[PDB]
């Protein structure tokens, strides 16, 4: 009955989702062709002789990314209508995935989540994995959200996006469209977390030691938070954290609702079996203000809730030494108002090796989502950049063309501005 | 001209084989202790 569709949209979204589905289809242990040689149901349907399929949506508007999907050694696992195409790209143009050439791919990306919501007994949320910063993720994935809430609501909408990191971002256009797509992910969405790149990259290169780290690698560590934040969905432990007791330890108020990840016992080979890895061990790494993957240093912010999802032989009296050893560091500071600002869940199935990957075996885990005050600098970043690029009005004459008028931009840098105001009033 | 074959294997593509399944087979087996026997050897028979 616990059930989670993905849809990932993007290309970045397509990418990140490969990742996932491994941890997903053959964590399980079924197949490339799709049979295990009722733990599958969080993330699959079964149609007879054991073929699971993935409770996935692929939308992109470029189809090269999604064909090679179709061309790949996993091309008999999905189901032919679950890769949804188009035939030309929204090229880091918000308005084009947005108002021109999204109102042909999203009714049949409406028909896919209808036809596999109706094969849910109780759907838990829709984890919709996107890339703000480019075109069809942050045009298109708009679009899809707004739809989204209008027909099924009251069901939650995690999402996790991919936010322009600060200088990094191979691309000149993208504070148009991460500050015009904030309003999507500030109402039509109920937990939003910010996962930019350059701190995957941060990781890769400090704690993993692959110092030349491609996106597949970047892609290695979002999945194993995904897949440790549905681990109690699937299986059992001490205490579970399903994705409604996500939401109501970690949202104060309606409007906050974004989050920072921390995945630490990155290790690698060398400097894998050398170190004793214990509870109190992976939770001081997981709240060290380095692991955050956002460049979202808490040390200037106030930490308001955890939620520090420990994963595998982990007892639970460990758990309540690593919380308090937590509490008594002093750069680790709370807002006064949450004596109690942590929600412990532990698994009971350890984390899993990777054959050519980068981790190793560990037998413990852990992976916090925080709320802070710090995350208030990811938007007042960009903030700086969308107001010299606007102020002159360059590249507006493409966003113009399309459909919609200079406007936007203005009320979007209203909806930031009222956006980053929430926060000091919160903390003060 | 030769063409460069396409070596390439994504991440779904590499980073997870099937793992053996965890080997459990352990129940908690009690030795029960055996009822104490009940000499509270009652008034009658006890005294007279
Ligand atoms: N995690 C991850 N991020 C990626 C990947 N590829 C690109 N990105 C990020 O995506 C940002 C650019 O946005 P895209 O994802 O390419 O845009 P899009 O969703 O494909 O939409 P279009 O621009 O219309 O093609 C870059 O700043 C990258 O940081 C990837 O494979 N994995
Ligand atoms: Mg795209």
């Amino acid at each position: 009955m616990r059930e989670v569709i993905s849809i990932h949209v993007g290309q970045a979204g397509i990418q990140i989702g490969n990742a996932c589905w491994e941890l997903f289809c053959l964590e399980h242990g079924i197949q490339p062709d799709g049979q295990m040689p009722d733990a599958f149901n969080t993330f699959f349907s079964e149609t007879g002789a054991g073929k699971h399929v993935p409770r996935c949506v692929f939308l992109d508007l470029e189809p090269t990314v999604v064909d090679e999907v179709r061309t790949g050694t996993y091309r008999h696992l999905f189901h032919p209508e679950q890769l949804i195409s188009g035939k030309e790209d929204a090229a880091n143009n918000f308005a084009r995935g947005h108002y021109t050439i999204g109102k042909e791919i999203v009714d049949l990306s409406l028909d896919r989540i209808r036809k596999l919501a109706d094969n849910c007994t109780g759907l838990q949320g829709f984890l919709m994995f996107n890339a703000v910063g480019g075109g069809t993720g942050s045009g298109l994935g708009c679009l899809l959200l707004e739809r989204l809430s209008v027909d099924y609501g009251k069901k939650s909408k995690l999402n996790f996006c991919s936010w322009p990191s600060p200088q990094v971002s191979t691309a000149v256009v993208e504070p148009y469209n991460s500050v015009l797509s904030t309003h999507s992910l500030l109402e039509h969405t109920d937990v939003a977390v910010m996962l930019d790149n350059e701190a995957i990259y941060d990781i890769c290169r400090r704690n993993l030691d692959i110092e030349r780290p491609t996106y597949t690698n970047l892609n290695r560590l979002i999945a194993q938070v995904i897949s440790s934040l549905t681990a109690s969905l699937r299986f059992d432990g001490a205490l579970n954290v399903d994705v409604t007791e996500f939401q109501t330890n970690l949202v104060p108020y309606p409007r906050i609702h974004f989050m920072l990840s921390s995945y630490a016992p990155i290790i690698s080979a060398e400097k894998a079996y050398h170190e004793q890895l214990s509870v109190a061990e992976i939770t001081n790494s997981a709240f060290e203000p380095a692991s955050m993957m956002a460049k979202c240093d808490p040390r200037h912010g106030k930490y308001m809730a955890c939620c520090l999802m420990y994963r595998g032989d982990v007892v639970p009296k460990d758990v309540n030494a690593a919380v308090a050893t937590i509490k008594t560091k002093r750069t680790i500071q709370f807002v006064d108002w949450c004596p109690t600002g942590f929600k412990c869940g532990i698994n009971y199935q350890p984390p899993t090796v990777v054959p050519g990957g980068d981790l190793a075996k560990v037998m413990r885990a852990v992976c916090m989502i925080s709320n802070s005050t710090a995350i208030a600098e990811v938007f007042s970043r960009m903030d700086h950049k969308f107001d010299l690029m606007y102020a002159k009005r360059a590249f507006v004459h493409w966003y113009v063309g399309e459909g919609m008028e200079e406007g936007e931009f203005s009320e979007a840098r209203e909806d930031l501005a009222a956006l980053e105001k929430d926060y000091e009033e919160v903390g003060i | 001209p030769p063409t460069l074959p396409f070596h390439g294997e994504s991440a779904y593509r590499t980073d997870y084989v099937p793992k053996p399944l965890p080997e459990v087979a352990k129940p908690v087996e009690v030795k029960l202790p055996p009822t104490l026997p009940f000499n509270a050897q009652s008034c009658y028979r006890s005294e007279y």
